[PDB]
């Protein structure tokens, strides 16, 4: 637990998750690219909504 | 039949329609962009097809 180390009043904004991606990961790989997620059919070409 | 209809039911009396015997095709209608609003609970809305 970490809850008088990282907490803070406000919360932690430095702190991310990836909750999309286009495909499964692989054991031991990372992945820092932050392209827009082309949840729906329509292309997006990186503008977000 | 149901959601292209013009009445809509009180919330206190909502109208509740039962759907089965049939196949459903939910990526179409994400696809399309008429709706303002879209979130699920329990499922994400790509993989229902």
């Amino acid at each position: 637990n970490s809850n008088n180390l990282d907490s803070k009043v406000g919360g932690n904004y430095n702190y991310l998750y990836r909750l999309f991606r286009k495909s499964n990961l692989k054991p031991f790989e990372r992945d820092i690219s932050t392209e827009i997620y082309q949840a729906g059919s329509t292309p997006c070409n990186g503008v977000e909504g | 039949e149901v959601f292209n209809a013009t009445r809509f039911a009180s919330v206190y009396a909502w109208n509740r329609k039962r759907i089965s015997n049939c196949v459903a095709d939910y990526s179409v209608l994400y696809n399309s962009a008429s709706f303002s609003t879209f979130k699920c609970y329990g499922v994400s809305p790509t993989k229902l097809n």
